[PDB]
Parts: structure tokens; C-alpha cells; sequence
């Protein structure tokens, strides 16, 4: 997260981390046994970190559980980015750390949201944080998000945050939470660069996915 | 030669391992991947590096 601010231990409770060895990815705690990531997150071998705060730290709070499925939606194309979106099953069911709501409509324009994950904080230039990092950025038109990114917006995509550049996600933010007024709206998924002047993030429209999501939810 | 090509990040957010190979160096090196839209430098081993574009 790049000019954000750092969020506070536990805060953000529906908030994990995906890890083959390290942090790669976020995710969003959506019931004590499923999380809700990006399809580009997608990994054999994945174990989940709930409650935490400092990843590179045991502070207590943690439970580590291996995902026990990682299912990529049917229609994820990697080269259009359409349908970016995953859900992880849990091996055993989280002890709750607390999950979030999935959305009863889309949001609109303007609408405000947080965003978190433990990705970059340097726009130019690398520096990982300890501790979880939050931004608050609003929804963009779907008008303004394809002027953006010519030719690449489809209908299960939108665009958050400022155009004047300096808040965005970035990488190590991939799968995790956008959240708006209690609801999982999206899910951070690509950009150009981050936090670049008229070039705002990405992110997977999770309204368009609330009755897949609970039927392949409810089916394994 | 896709050896000698920079590593490319990509479009994505993830922050996944990878390695490339670094003709400079003459050393498969470890980069950030962001997810999606790989090139070819991009392996997800040394070896598979080294056997693919040692001596690049
Ligand atoms: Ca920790």
C-alpha cells in the first residue's frame, strides 16, 4: 500500500495472508472455512495466516491453516485479467479474526473504501512493511476507469482510488480486501506501475460474483 | 534472445519469487513477480533457469 497508513493490530480481522514460504498475496476471510483471493494468486501448497500483524513476527494472535482447495474461477483468462478471482478453502475452520460480508449490490462511483495488505509502500523503489498498512480511496467510474486503461476494463473490473497519483496498492496487495461500508466490494488485482499520476488500481467487481461465490462455496 | 531480456514484473499485485537470468551477472537472480503476463525470463527455480538460459 503506497501513502497509506499503518492500520493498527488486528483492525482489519478479515484481513489474511497467502504463504509459499513468504508473503505473496493477500486474501479476505469471508466464513470460518473460505477466503476470497485474486485467480493470479493462485499456488499449490498455500498456507493461510489469519489474525496477523507483523508478518515477519509471532506475536500471538496467528493461526497458520493450509488451504485445503484453491479454486480459480472457470472463467479466469490470464491475459485479459477477466474474472480475477479465487477462493481458498480452509483444511480446518478458523477460530473466530472475524469475516466479511459479502455485498447485497454493487457500489457506486465516489462510494468510500478501505484497502490493506502488506505489499510495497515505495512507489519508486521497494520497501515491504512489518505491519498491515490501510488506505482509504474512493470508487471511479466505470468512464473514467476505461479512459484510464484503454481497451482493457471489462465489466467485472473497476477502478479505485486518486488520479493525481501517490495512494494506491501495489505488489504484495494482490487477492486482498476492498471493502465499502462493511461489504467485500473488491478484490486488488493489476495496474500500471502503482500510484502513478492517471493511473489508478485495478480491482475484481466481487459484486458480480456473490451467487458463484456461494454456490461453489456451498458445493465443496 | 528472451534470456537477455530485463525481468518483467507485470501488470499484477502479487509479490511472488521468481528467477531470472541476469547476462550482466552471468547468474540466474531473483526478482518480483507480480502474477500475471510473464515473459519467459521467469522461472520458478534456479536450475530451471540455468538450464534454460546458462551461457546466455
Ligand atoms: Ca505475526
Amino acid at each position: 500500500i503506497v501513502g497509506g497508513y499503518t492500520c493498527g493490530a488486528n483492525t482489519v480481522p478479515y484481513q489474511v495472508s497467502l504463504n509459499s514460504g513468504y508473503h505473496f498475496c493477500g486474501g479476505s476471510l469471508i466464513n470460518s472455512q473460505w477466503v476470497v483471493s485474486a485467480a493470479h494468486c493462485y499456488k499449490s501448497g498455500i498456507q493461510v495466516r489469519l489474525g496477523e500483524d507483523n508478518i515477519n513476527v509471532v506475536e500471538g494472535n496467528e493461526q497458520f491453516i493450509s488451504a485445503s482447495k484453491s479454486i480459480v474461477h472457470p472463467s479466469y483468462n490470464s491475459n485479459t485479467l477477466n474474472n480475477d478471482i479465487m477462493l481458498i478453502k480452509l483444511k480446518s475452520a478458523a477460530s473466530l479474526v472475524a469475516s466479511i460480508s459479502l455485498p447485497t449490490s454493487c457500489a457506486s462511483a465516489g462510494t468510500q473504501c478501505l484497502i490493506s495488505g502488506w505489499g510495497n509502500t515505495k512507489s519508486s523503489g521497494t520497501s515491504y512493511p512489518d505491519v498491515l498498512k490501510c488506505l482509504k480511496a474512493p470508487i471511479l467510474s466505470d468512464s473514467s476507469c476505461k479512459s484510464a486503461y484503454p481497451g482493457q476494463i471489462t465489466s467485472n473490473m473497476f477502478c479505485a482510488g486518486y488520479l493525481e497519483g501517490g495512494k494506491d496498492s501495489c505488489q504484495g496487495d494482490s487477492g486482498g480486501p476492498v471493502v465499502c461500508s462493511g461489504k467485500l466490494q473488491g478484490i486488488v488485482s493489476w495496474g500500471s506501475g502503482c500510484a502513478q499520476k492517471n493511473k489508478p488500481g485495478v480491482y475484481t467487481k466481487v459484486c458480480n460474483y456473490v451467487s458463484w461465490i456461494k454456490q461453489t462455496i456451498a458445493s465443496n | 534472445d528472451f534470456c537477455l531480456e530485463p525481468p518483467y514484473t507485470g501488470p499484477c499485485l502479487a509479490r511472488i519469487i521468481r528467477y531470472f537470468y541476469n547476462a550482466k551477472a552471468g547468474l540466474c537472480q531473483t526478482f518480483v513477480y507480480g502474477g500475471c503476463r510473464a515473459k519467459r525470463n521467469n522461472f520458478k527455480s534456479a536450475e530451471d533457469c540455468l538450464r534454460t538460459c546458462g551461457g546466455a
